[PDB]
RNA sequence: UUAAACCGGCGUGUGGC
DNA sequence: TATCCGCTCACAATGCCACACGCGCTGCTCGGCC
């Protein structure tokens, strides 16, 4: 009936369901076509459907409702919405519109939304009584979000490392600078699992850009919340499509006073995709980029801000370096000064199987006093000072050793003293 | 010029698929097809652009062969004294100096050549993988079904084809299902499809067991061999090293479980698991199961095995299409014969004691001596021709007149074999109508019949070239004789 | 299923018979 | 409830040929289904 209640179910289950509903065996069409035909048959039975979809507007004027499992892409399960609702409520991009729908007749392609029922888990009056994203006051990260899991595990290491190096807060803009083969994807998994198991009160939403399909499957069923991915089976156009989908969805959810955390990896890949989709302007700068080809990525990394009136938008994005090329280096230059949170993963310690390989030297936090209290900052500062004796390798040794003997932050602090 | 070529070779994307060597080989081919248009003379021009060192240098391949057409590439086997070619083959030259360089149509030709070669290099890499990774069953979803083949994908642009003989005769195929098969062939420089998967080849079943039976894979049940009729019947003979292992109850599972599972995975194919034996006779005995045999006559020289099943189970012994035998004939690779039904179906006691018609006059000094001897066999008649005296002393009655009669009969046999050889060598038969023709004596008639004709009517239907290579005549007497023949056969109007 | 080839309607004005 | 009388509109005006031509810019409105 609903979309996700059929999409979180496997393809064989949907085939069996469609065959149970008395239909042409749907194991020949794709899963999206399977659900489309199942909905068409259910609507033929003599009833309406109750659908849900995130909203997209093109230069035409009407609205498209993309689904979750489709990674916010174009498909037959996308619901059509007449522009009349957009003229009524001014529904911008990023509404999980939930409402009643009817089957399409000949000459049509998608289901038509009759009436609105749910606007981003809120009353449709919020569609007419709310505040836009460009008008509020962006602030610094006020709330402190603990990263350590609390079981003393071997991957807890990574979390507690960050906790004693640079914590994460609501409304932060985190950029990870790491060469290839530094343990990026398991870091994403570790930090996401910790933030979702320790703090289920905050909402997670992970973005994957240019990964392997097995990586997509390992990400999608492992972390909580929506797992949006955009792999190589789609061109840079669909890359920017899903990117703009998720950014406007996060913007609207933040407007709805919600805490939205966006993991992103990596930024250089989406920058290349954008360079691919934007035409030239007659001139080519260093690395092979354009003039406006940086405006999209800039905006995309800077949409992060802390909303002091309600909700927040935090982003944790990784970057690619040591690729041999120039464009990645200039992109890192442009994005290393725009973020309000910078962290670095070393490769020399990574290739020695000593993980995690944090750069305790280049790690930093913008205005950390709003993220760390009195004696909390005392402890963090004195430990930074005692680690300050010039060290990368045996500094990682000291950190990992004193972190493996201990379970929590206070244990480490009160055993080192 | 050459700097532009260097820029475009350093600017190619698929440097792993198209390294510098293959890129300049592409440029060789492009300059060849360009010179094909530069001059009306369709010539081959290798140019060895020396990508690392410098620029192109148009060469003129001598293309050593006796013909003359397109003489820019024509040299015989020894015209090599000049310039120090000195070679019968491989010696090449550079006659063309300052050829046409890079017109726009040739740039477009090089462009299309380089893009089709990027495609061909992707094909070459995926087929190197096709050739190395000749291993375990692979899953794939099909895209298109045809009468002769179907096309499959795995992901990451992994195209494959399953041919008609690789499928089953009744396995329904439609675009969208996940079917599993085994990669079987290698085709490095093919033009159509790259990977080749089958579901009907014999060894497929082997690997099936290798991934199903937990015993095989650690080499405790060494699978010996197998034969298969596609989708119909898979026979497989296996051999075990351990003594406490029961492959009759282990390879099949619990009351037909493992064999049944792999049969359902095959798509409805009966399977016969048999125990391999080191004796080919016992192997062909047990391979035709379910069937019982009590007549085993194995001959090694002519690769035959008279394996006769008892009368009554024939309709089940041979089965449809002779499968239970054919697979057996494919399990060991031998030949089987069964024709007898009731008249002495033993096929070993019959032929040993059924000679009352051929042994009527052998000891014809006086029939009242003794019967024939089956201890030696008396059943080959030719290996019998020369036997030593180490066994020619047991039977009684071998007096001197007996061996004298033996010598006389040996002379008679030599005379009859000489007559038979003379009859089989003279496949000419010069009749009177061939010798009576004037100017054609006995040897001339022999040769005329050796030409291929033994009559008079067809003789008048040959030309002077059909009588060429004549021994004893020459083309003018040839024409005279053929005119006389066409007069006595056609122009005479006689019968 | 495969191969080859291919992929003036209207109005106006002028002049002439 | 007849009987012209006159007002008003439809419909038409050879066939060919040859040549030439231009059949526009910008504000406003509307459409709401890639």
């Amino acid at each position: 009936m609903n979309l996700t209640e059929l999409k979180n179910t496997p393809v064989s289950e949907l085939i069996t369901l469609g065959e149970n509903m008395g239909l042409e065996n749907l194991a020949r069409m794709r899963k999206q076509d399977i659900i489309f035909a199942i909905l068409k048959q259910h609507a033929k039975s003599g009833e309406d459907i109750f659908g849900d979809g995130v909203l997209e507007i093109l230069q035409d004027g009407f609205g498209f409702l993309r689904s979750a499992d489709s990674s916010y892409l174009a498909g037959p399960d996308d619901i059509y919405v007449s522009p009349s609702q957009i003229r009524r409520f001014n529904l911008r991009t990023g509404d999980t519109i939930s409402g009643k729908i009817r089957p399409p007749k000949e000459g049509e392609r998608y289901f038509a939304l009759l009436k609105v029922n749910e606007v981003n888990f809120d009353k449709p009056e919020n569609a007419r009584n709310k505040i836009l994203f460009e008008n509020l006051t962006p602030l610094h990260a006020n709330s402190r979000l603990r990263m350590e899991r609390g079981n003393g595990s071997t991957e807890d290491l990574t979390a507690r490392v960050l906790d004693l190096a640079s914590p994460i807060g609501r409304g932060q803009r985190g950029l990870i600078v790491a060469p290839p083969k530094a343990g990026k994807t398991m870091l994403l998994q570790n930090i996401a699992q910790s933030i979702a198991y320790n703090h289920p009160d905050c909402v997670l939403m992970v973005l994957l850009i240019d990964e392997r399909p097995e990586e997509v499957t390992e990400m999608q069923r492992l972390v909580k919340g929506e797992v949006v991915a955009s792999t190589f089976d789609e061109p840079a156009s669909r890359h920017v499509q899903v990117a703009e989908m998720v950014i406007e969805k996060a913007k609207r959810l933040v407007e709805h006073k919600k805490d939205v955390i966006i993991l992103l990896d990596s930024i250089t890949r989406l920058a290349r995709a954008y360079n691919t989709v934007v035409p030239a302007s007659g001139k080519v700068l260093t690395g092979g980029v354009d003039a406006n080809a940086l405006h999209r990525p800039k905006r995309f990394f800077g949409a992060a801000r802390n909303v002091e009136e309600g909700g927040s938008l935090t982003i944790i994005a990784t970057a690619l370096i040591d690729t041999g090329s120039k464009m990645d280096e200039v992109i890192y230059e442009e994005f290393k000064g725009t973020g309000n949170m910078e962290l670095h993963l070393s490769r020399k310690i990574a290739e020695k199987r000593v993980f995690p390989a944090i750069d305790y030297n280049r790690s930093g936090t913008r205005k950390e006093e709003l993220l760390t209290t009195q004696e909390e900052l005392q402890k963090m500062w004195i430990l930074r000072k005692i680690i300050h004796p010039m060290g990368e390798i045996d500094a990682m040794e000291f950190l990992i050793n004193k972190l493996a003997m201990t379970k929590t932050n206070d244990d480490f602090f009160e055993m080192m003293k | 010029m050459n700097k532009e070529i260097l820029a475009v070779v350093e600017a190619v994307s698929n440097e792993k698929a198209l390294p510098r060597e293959k890129i300049f080989e592409a440029l060789e081919s492009a300059l060849a097809t360009a010179t094909k248009k530069k001059y009306e003379q369709e010539i081959d021009v290798r140019v060895q652009i020396d990508r690392k060192s410098g620029d192109f240098d148009t060469f003129r391949r001598w293309l050593v062969v006796d013909e003359v057409t397109q003489p820019t590439k024509e040299i015989t086997l020894e015209a090599a004294r000049y310039e120090d070619e000195s070679l019968n083959l491989g010696d090449y030259v550079e006659d063309q100096i300052e050829s046409v360089t890079f017109d726009r149509i040739t740039t477009q030709t090089a462009k299309q050549v380089i893009v089709q070669k990027v495609r061909e290099a992707e094909r070459a890499m995926v087929v190197d993988q096709f050739r190395e990774h000749e291993g375990e069953i692979i899953t794939g979803v099909v895209k298109k079904v045809n009468r002769d083949n179907i096309s499959l994908d795995l992901g990451n642009n992994a195209e494959a084809v399953i041919l008609r003989e690789d499928m089953l005769p009744r396995e329904n195929f439609r675009p969208g299902d996940r079917v599993r098969g085994v990669l079987y062939s290698v085709r490095p420089e093919a033009r159509g499809a790259q990977l080749f998967v089958t579901r009907s080849k014999p060894e497929m079943l082997i690997e099936l067991f290798r991934i199903e039976v937990p015993e095989i894979g650690e080499e405790v049940i060494e699978i010996k061999a197998a034969a298969r009729d596609p989708g119909s019947r898979a026979k497989i003979a296996v051999k075990t090293n351990d003594k406490r292992i029961d492959p009759v109850g282990a390879c099949v599972g619990m009351r037909g479980a493992r064999v049944q599972a792999v049969s359902t995975e095959l798509g409805g194919e009966r399977i016969d698991i048999v125990l391999w034996d080191d004796n080919p006779a016992q192997f062909v005995i047990n391979a035709m199961a379910p069937a019982d045999v009590a007549s085993i006559v194995v001959d090694e020289d002519k690769h035959t095995m008279d394996i006769a099943v008892e009368a009554g189970n024939l309709a089940q012994a041979i089965g449809r299409n002779g499968q239970n035998v054919r697979l057996a004939s494919q399990l060991s690779g031998w030949e089987l014969n069964v024709m007898t039904v009731d008249d002495l179906q033993a096929k070993h006691q019959a032929e040993a004691h059924a000679a009352i018609d051929t042994f009527t006059k052998y000891l014809d000094i006086d029939e009242d001596f003794a019967t024939v001897l089956v201890e030696e066999g008396f059943s080959t008649l030719e290996e019998l021709a020369y036997v030593p005296m180490k066994e020619l002393l047991e039977i009684e009655g071998l007096d001197e007149p007996t061996v004298e009669a033996l010598r006389e009969r040996a002379k008679n046999a030599l005379a009859t074999i000489a007559q038979a050889q003379e009859e089989s060598l003279g496949d000419n038969k010069p009749a009177d109508d061939l010798l009576n023709l004037e100017g054609v004596d006995r040897d001339l008639a022999f040769k005329l019949a050796a030409r291929g004709v033994c009559t008079l009517e067809d003789l008048a239907e040959q030309g002077i070239d059909d009588l060429a290579d004549i021994e004893g005549l020459t083309d003018e007497k040839a024409g005279a004789l053929i005119m006389a023949a066409r007069n006595i056969c056609w122009f005479g109007d006689e019968a």
